RNA sequence: UUGGGCUACACACGUGCUACAAUGGACAAUACAAAGGGCAGCCGCGAGGUGCAAAUCCCAAAAGUUGUUCUCAGUUCGGAUUGUAGUCUGCAACUCGACUACAUGAAGCUGGAAUCGCUAGUAAUCGUAGAUCAGCAUGCUACGGUGAAUACGU
């Protein structure tokens, strides 16, 4: 807003993995306020991850998120008759937002029948540096380094 | 397999597969499988010959398929022949149950003709 | 004829076909619709339907 | 539909017109405004000039019309176009 | 005053409701609200039929949770349309009411250009009540349940 920045809301750590990042993930999964469904999907997906990989689900999930979170983004700008996509650095809080948003958005587009299956495979894929959410991050860096000459705009 | 002259789907449970017969819905299929003592969860490819015979005998007591199509067509023909209000709507291709035709009569009328 | 199709048994009666049970002949062969009774009574008619519905004799 | 316990509705004035001709052969047209009267079995063979809002249109009753309203055979709207 | 029309129907536009399904459908069991209204007013598969003038009695939660089943199919999604048989109100449901049961089972598999709302108990979603009112609410007004994401900056 014009006045200035607004304080953000904290969340509680999840009861199983004691993780605030996991709680924020459940909120991204959740539709129409149906939290129980979102929690059920997330915890079922983490069981699938833990046994399809052999590791802790949370440990795989932090690896997967680190491969989705971008370091540079592009911002639209109007510069006297030529729109310029200025590359900027993503702030740490926005990195987590995009990591969780891209993970859920590209898990929703997959072909597995259930969302717990889709989310678990996205996490396993992103932890191997593949999948739709990792590609979306790659295309964001590919759009940014193609404009790193325009870093002098603001 | 073939029950009332129709080859109902082989891979589904009987309650569902029976609904592929013209004249049998969900509730009729349930009562047919209660009358003829066949479990609803049986796949029709797993129906025994005796179980299939009992189904065909109960189904024989219902008006289905071409007998039901003839009866329905005779009813519409009677309405048109006596030139009732409904019979006129049937011939004109318009809704017959008092629905408004200024908008939203596409099912009876078809695609829009701009 | 040039050089399958056997005598299958389809009530029961002998027949020839390719879509392949002891008989009085003593041999065995590969073995719904009996086609319609009155099945269903015909339409009552509007007068009779009216009288029966309202009990008007 | 009308409740069966209430029977089939017919206006009393129209029914007396039908019964007044009962036991005759030279039936005469019955002019009526009662579009809401059920056609009874004793209406068969009779003609009813039924008001459609501006004129009485003839409705000759056959057996297949029994149980319908008289108004169902006197259309009230005119449409032949767009 | 009786009857008809305001409900027409090749189309065009606005506002909504229901869907296109697996974060779902069907079946079974089991929890948790708020705000209001009320005098001749608050056996049948079914719609329905035969104590209280109010913190007292009635109208009267769903989403949710736990299980079973369906297995990606225009289908066990969808319930438009139509046939038949009924219930109730009303003198009277043809034009032209609401609801129920059986059958039928349309378009529709996330929507071009473009365009709308919303900054927190909000949006989204789920039910509830009232006025009008014999009968008729996907509209209006009101009530709670679950309940987000984001705001770097001009
Ligand atoms: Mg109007
Ligand atoms: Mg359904």
């Amino acid at each position: 807003p014009r006045k200035g920045s607004v304080p953000k809301r904290d969340v509680l750590p999840d009861p199983i993995h004691n993780s605030k990042l996991v709680t924020k993930l459940i909120n991204k999964i959740m539709l129409d306020g149906k939290r129980g469904t979102a929690q059920r999907i997330l915890y079922s997906a983490f069981d699938l991850v833990e046994q399809r990989s052999g590791r802790d689900a949370l440990e795989v999930f932090e690896e997967a998120i680190n491969n989705i979170m971008p370091v540079l983004e592009v911002k639209a700008r109007r510069v006297g008759g030529s729109n310029y996509q200025v590359p900027v650095e993503v702030r740490p809080e926005r990195r987590t937002t995009l990591g969780l948003r891209w993970l859920v958005n590209y898990a929703r587009l997959r072909g597995e029948k259930t969302m717990e299956d889709r989310l678990a495979n996205e996490i396993l894929d992103a932890a191997n540096n593949t999948g739709g959410a990792v590609k979306k991050r790659e295309d964001t860096h590919k759009m940014a380094e193609a404009n790193k000459a325009f870093a002098h705009y603001r | 397999a073939r029950i009332a002259g129709v080859d109902i789907p082989r891979e589904k449970r009987v309650v569902i597969s029976l609904t592929y017969i013209y004249g049998i819905g969900t509730s009729t299929a349930q009562k047919i499988l209660e009358e003829a003592n066949v479990s609803a969860d049986t796949r029709v490819k797993d129906l025994t010959d005796d179980e299939l015979g009992r189904i065909r005998e109960v189904v024989d007591g219902y008006k289905v398929e071409g007998d039901l199509r003839r009866e329905t067509n005779l009813n519409i023909k009677r309405l048109m022949e006596i030139s009732s209000y409904r019979g006129i709507r049937h011939r004109r291709g318009l809704p017959v149950r008092g629905q408004k035709t200024k908008n939203n009569a596409r099912t009876r009328k078809g695609p829009v003709k701009t | 004829m040039k050089q399958e199709y056997h005598q299958v048994i389809f009530f029961k009666f002998l027949s020839g076909s390719t879509k392949t049970m002891e008989w009085e002949d003593g041999k065995e062969y590969p073995v719904d619709i009996s086609h319609p009774r009155q099945k269903f009574a015909a339409a009552d008619g509007r007068v009779e339907r009216f009288n029966k519905k309202f009990g008007l004799k | 539909a009308r409740s069966i316990k209430k029977g089939p509705f017919v206006d009393e004035h129209l029914m007396k017109k039908v019964e007044a001709q009962e036991g005759s052969e030279k039936k005469q047209v019955i002019k009526t405004w009662s579009r809401r009267s059920t056609i009874f079995p004793n209406f068969i063979g009779h003609t009813f000039a039924v008001y459609d809002g501006r004129k009485h249109v003839p409705v000759y009753v056959t057996e297949d019309m029994v149980g319908h309203k008289l108004g169902e055979f006197a259309p009230t709207r005119t449409f032949k176009g767009h």
